[PDB]
C-alpha cells in the first residue's frame, strides 16, 4: 500500500557480482523515475544511479560508473541494480528511492524510500549468531521494574533483527548498535525493562533473525538466581 | 473501411526533404546523437532514431543543467515494406516509431 | 563536481527553541536545494524541496530559505521527535543529487542518572566456552559516561566494548551497554565481577557487582 | 528499383492491413507546453487520405522560455521534422486506385544555441 | 557583390497599402534570417519585422503587429513587406537588414544593410519645388564675405538635391535638412558664403533636382 | 519590455581623445548587447556584438565592456571618421532588437560666434502670394543658439522653423537657418523685420534687420 521493498543484499567477496531488486507496490510504477541511494555505516547519503520511466534516461555517480548497471521492468513494477567488480568501498545500506517528478522524469528529489538492503563486501565468510539469555535477577531489578535481554554473539556480516514475543512487546526495548569484536565478528544485545512481579506470569522470548546464515532463534529468557 | 488493391505509379511530393545539415542535433540545449537502420525491402530504406546525449539540458556556459530534463520526441510514421520476388511482388504499409530528436522540459511535482 | 558543506556538524538545543542549520554550495545552485530528515533506524524523509517549499505532510515549524550558494533550514519550535541527521541536496548541476555532510540535532533535556543493571554469562554460553558479562546503563542524559570493569578489584583495560543507542524519540534519553568478554578458563580464575559507572547525574559513582560462586 | 519488377512479367498491388498496429507514442505528458521551446498542433483532416488526420506542430515562440516564464531570444525554438507516407484514394467508382504521398511532419520544437556566420 | 536593394517606397495616403521589396545578391539568401528596420526622419532605429530562413519563425514590432505582413521567396532571393492600414507615424526610411546568425536563425544583430527605400504617409500629393533666390545684399555681407542661396519651397515628397554651378562650387555650401511645413509640404534653403568681390565676377546658379515630380530647376542668384 | 538609455545624448571631445559611451538597460540583458555606428546619409554599421566582440573588419580602437544592466562602448582615440551616432541594441528578451535613443559624438572646438545674415523675400515669391524671411546663423560653436523674430518691434511665436547642418568637417562648426513664413498681405503691412541671435560666443545678443 505505497512502499518499496529491496532485496539481494548480504555478503559478497571483492571482485564478484551482486544484483539488488526493488518491488514497487501501491502506485503506478511507470509514472516515476527510480533511484538507488546508498549509505556506508555511520556515514552520509550518496546517490548511486537513476532511471526514468522509459529506461531512455540512465545516470550513474562517478564513484560507480563502468561497474554498476541500473535497469527496471514496468511490467513487474520492479527495479534492479547489477553491481560488478565490487570493492570494499561499496560496503553500504542500499535504499530503493522514488523521484518526486511527474511524467516519469527526474526532479532528483526523493519522496518514497524503502527499508533498505545491507551489502557487505568482505573476503571473510558468513558465520551465524549464538543467542544467549541475559536472565533477570536481583542484579537487574530495583522495585517494580526488572531488566532482561538476549546476547547475539559471533555472527557476520551485519545485521541481525531482534523482536520480543514475535513483535507484541515494543515498549522499553533497547536493541544496541552491533560492535565489531577483535575476532572480526559482530556482537549486539537487545534488552527490555519490564515489571518485576511479571517474571513468573509473562514468558519473554527474543526472536533473532540472521538472513545471511539463514538462522532464526526463538530463545526464552527465564529468570535465574545470581 | 478505407480499402489487395491497385497502387498507382510514382509518389506525390517525393522531392520534399527535411534539412538535416544545420547541426541542430549538436547546437540544441537537449542535444541528441543518431542510430540508423538500412533495409532495401523498406521505403524509405533509411530510418534514423535519435537518443538524448544528456539527462539535463546544456546552458549558455556549456554546463549540464539538471533543473530540467532532455526528453525524446517520437513520431508515428508509415513506411512501405516490399514483399515476395519475381512477378508476384506486393507492397504493405508498416508503422515505425521514429524518435526524431530531444527537447528540454521543466519538470513538475 | 558541486560540494555541499553543512555546519555545524553537531548541534544541541532544548525543546521550544529555534535551530538554525546551514548548507553552503561550492558554486551557485540557484534555488534548487532540498532538506531531508533522517531519524535513527529510518530512511530519509523529504522536508523542503527547491529552497522553501514544504513537502506533503511536513509541519510548518520546518521552513527553509536561501539562494545561490548560502541556504538555511529552520526548525523554530523544537519538539523531542525532531532528533535526527539533516541533509541538503542539490538538483542544479552535474553530477546530480549530491548531498551535504549532514547535521545531527541533539534535543537537549534535564540531566538524568542511568539505572544500572548487570547480567552474568548464561549456563548456555559457558557450555560454548566463552563468558560475556553485560553491564546496562538505561535511559540517561547526557550521552557522556565512563564505564570501568573491576575483576577482584583489578581495573580492566581493553577487553570490554561499549555501544550507545541513539537519543529516544519520546524521552530523548540514551541507553548504553558495556560487555566484558573472557574465555571460560579466564572467567573461572576470578570470583567478583563489578561494573563502575561515572555520570553527570551521579554525585558518587555506582558499582553493580556479583560473586561468580553465589548464583549464576 | 524498389517499385520496379523484372519486365518478363506480363499498377503494383497494395496489401490490406498495417505491419505493427499494436504500437502508440506516449502523447499525454504535456511536453508540447512544458518545453523551453513549446509548440501548438494543427490537425487538418482529408477524407480521400489515410491517415485522414495529419498532425503539424508550430513553435509558439521565436526564443525559448526561461525558468521565470520569460521569452529568451538569445536562443531560437527550431521545429524538428520527420518524413512519413500517406495513401490517397483516387477516382470515384468500381475502378478505385491508391497512391503513396510523402508528407514532412513538424513533430515539435527544440531550443538551439545560435552561432554567427 | 554582397548587397541588398530595397524598392516599392514612395507616397501613400493614410489607410492605403504599400508593398516593399528587397533583392538579395552575392550570398546564399537561404542561409540567413532577414529583417526590415526603419528610421523616421530626425529619429533613431526601430526593428519593424524579421523572418526565419524557412518562414517558420516570424516576428513583428508591437507598433506594427496585425497591419504589416513580412514574407520571403528563397527562389528569387527576395524579401517583401506588405504594409496595410498605413499611418503618418509609419513615415520612415525602410532598410533591408540581413541577420548575423548562421543556419538561417535569429541572432537579432544585422551585419549587412541596404541604402533604404523612403515611405511617406500623408494626404498631400507629389509636387515640384518653387525655387527662389536668396539675393546677396548689404544685409547679407559680414566684413569681406557675402552670403547667398536659394529657397527650395513647397515640394512633396522628399527628397530634393541642390548643387551650385553643376556641383563645381562645394566650398562654403550649407544645404539645410528639409523641414515639414504646417501645409504638409517640405521646404529647405541652400546657402553659399563667397568673397564680396566675386558678386560681379562670378555667376552663381543653384541646380534643384526632385525625382518624384520629374522636376529639374536651375535658378540664377544676382546681388 | 527592455528599455536602453544612452548617455550622454551628445559627447563633445577633441580628435585623439578616449571616448566612453554609456548604455543602461531597465532589466538585465546578461552579455547580449550590440553597438552600431551611423554616419549621416549611411545605413548603420555593426561594431560590437554580445557586449565585447568586434564584428568583422572593425578597427582595434573600438572595444566594449559590461554585463546585466550597465554597458560601455570605448573608442580608445577618436579619429575624424568616428564623429558619428552610436546606438546600442539588446539580444536578451522580448520584444527583440530594442535600440537606444542614440549618442552623437561631436568635435569639441573653441567657441565660435555666428555671423548673422538676413534675406528679405524675393519679388518672384511675393508674386505667387507668399513671403519667406530667412535668417542665417553661419559657422558657430557650440551648437546651442536661440533665434528670436521681432517684426516692427513685436515678438513672433510659433511661426518660424529652424534647421541645423551636420557639424562641418573643416571648421567643426554648425550653421542654422530660421525661416519666417507670412502671407503677402501680412508681410506687406509691417516695416522692420528683425532676427535676434543669442549665443555663448556673443557677449550680448546680435540683431540683423531690414526695412521692407
Ligand atoms: C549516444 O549517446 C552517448 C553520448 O554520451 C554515447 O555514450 C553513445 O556512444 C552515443 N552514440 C553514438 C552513436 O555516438
Ligand atoms: C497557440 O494556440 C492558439 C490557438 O487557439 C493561438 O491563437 C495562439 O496564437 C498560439 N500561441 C500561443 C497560445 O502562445
Amino acid at each position: 500500500e505505497v512502499q518499496l521493498v529491496e532485496s539481494g543484499g548480504g555478503l559478497v567477496q571483492p571482485g564478484r557480482s551482486l544484483r539488488l531488486s526493488c518491488a514497487a507496490s501501491g502506485f503506478t510504477f511507470d509514472d516515476y523515475a527510480m533511484h538507488w541511494v546508498r549509505q556506508a555505516p555511520g556515514k552520509g547519503l550518496e546517490w548511486v544511479s537513476g532511471i526514468n520511466w522509459s529506461s531512455g534516461g540512465i545516470g550513474y555517480a562517478d564513484s560507480v560508473k563502468g561497474r554498476f548497471t541500473i535497469s527496471r521492468d514496468n511490467a513487474k513494477n520492479s527495479l534492479y541494480l547489477q553491481m560488478n567488480s565490487l570493492r570494499a568501498e561499496d560496503t553500504a545500506l542500499y535504499y530503493c528511492a522514488r523521484d518526486i517528478g511527474g511524467f516519469g522524469e527526474f526532479y532528483w528529489n526523493f519522496g518514497l524510500w524503502g527499508r533498505g538492503t545491507l551489502v557487505t563486501v568482505s573476503s571473510a565468510s558468513t558465520k551465524g549468531p549464538s543467542v544467549f539469555p541475559l536472565a533477570p535477577s536481583s542484579k537487574s531489578t530495583s522495585g517494580g521494574t526488572a531488566a532482561l535481554g538476549c546476547l547475539v554473539k559471533d555472527y557476520f556480516p551485519e545485521p541481525v533483527t531482534v523482536s520480543w514475543n514475535s513483535g507484541a512487546l515494543t515498549s522499553g526495548v533497547h536493541t544496541f548498535p552491533a560492535v565489531l569484536q577483535s575476532s572480526g565478528l559482530y556482537s549486539l544485545s537487545s534488552v527490555v525493562t519490564v515489571p518485576s512481579s511479571s517474571l513468573g506470569t509473562q514468558t519473554y522470548i527474543c526472536n533473532v533473525n540472521h538472513k545471511p546464515s539463514n538462522t532464526k532463534v526463538d530463545k526464552r529468557v527465564e529468570p535465574k538466581s545470581c | 473501411t478505407f480499402f489487395s488493391m491497385k497502387l498507382d505509379i510514382g509518389i506525390i511530393n517525393e522531392n520534399q526533404r527535411v534539412s538535416m545539415s544545420r547541426n541542430i542535433e549538436s547546437r540544441s540545449t537537449s542535444p541528441w546523437n543518431y542510430t540508423v537502420t538500412w533495409d532495401p525491402n523498406r521505403y524509405p530504406s533509411e530510418v534514423v532514431q535519435a537518443q538524448c546525449r544528456n539527462l539535463g539540458c546544456i546552458n549558455a556556459q556549456g554546463k549540464e543543467d539538471i533543473s530540467m530534463n532532455s526528453v525524446p520526441i517520437q513520431q508515428e510514421t508509415l513506411v512501405v515494406r516490399r514483399k515476395h520476388q519475381g512477378c508476384s511482388v506486393s507492397f504493405q504499409l508498416e508503422k515505425v516509431l521514429v524518435t526524431v530528436g530531444c527537447t528540454c522540459v521543466t519538470p513538475v511535482i | 563536481e558541486i560540494v555541499l558543506t553543512q555546519s555545524p556538524a553537531t548541534l544541541s538545543l532544548s525543546p521550544g527553541e529555534r535551530a538554525t542549520l546551514s548548507c553552503r554550495a561550492s558554486q551557485s545552485v540557484r534555488s534548487y536545494l532540498a532538506w531531508y530528515q533522517q531519524k535513527p533506524g529510518q530512511a530519509p524523509r523529504l522536508l523542503i524541496y527547491d529552497a522553501s517549499n514544504r513537502a506533503t505532510g511536513i509541519p510548518a515549524r520546518f521552513s527553509g530559505s536561501g539562494s545561490g550558494t548560502d541556504f538555511t533550514l529552520t526548525i523554530s519550535s523544537l519538539e523531542p521527535e525532531d532528533f535526527a541527521v539533516y541533509y541538503c541536496q542539490q538538483r542544479s548541476n552535474w553530477p546530480p543529487a549530491t548531498f551535504g555532510g549532514g547535521t545531527k540535532v541533539e534535543i537537549k533535556r534535564t540531566v538524568a542518572a542511568p539505572s544500572v543493571f548487570i547480567f552474568p554469562p548464561s549456563d548456555e554460553q559457558l557450555k560454548s566456552g566463552t563468558a560475556s558479562v553485560v553491564c546496562l546503563l538505561n535511559n540517561f542524559y547526557p550521552r557522556e559516561a565512563k564505564v570501568q570493569w573491576k575483576v577482584d578489584n583489578a581495573l580492566q583495560s581493553g577487553n570490554s566494548q561499549e555501544s550507545v543507542t541513539e537519543q529516544d524519540s519520546k524521552d530523548s534519553t540514551y541507553s548504553l551497554s558495556s560487555t566484558l568478554t573472557l574465555s571460560k578458563a579466564d572467567y573461572e580464575k576470578h570470583k567478583v565481577y563489578a561494573c563502575e559507572v561515572t555520570h553527570q547525574g551521579l554525585s558518587s559513582p555506582v558499582t553493580k557487582s556479583f560473586n561468580r560462586g553465589e548464583g549464576c
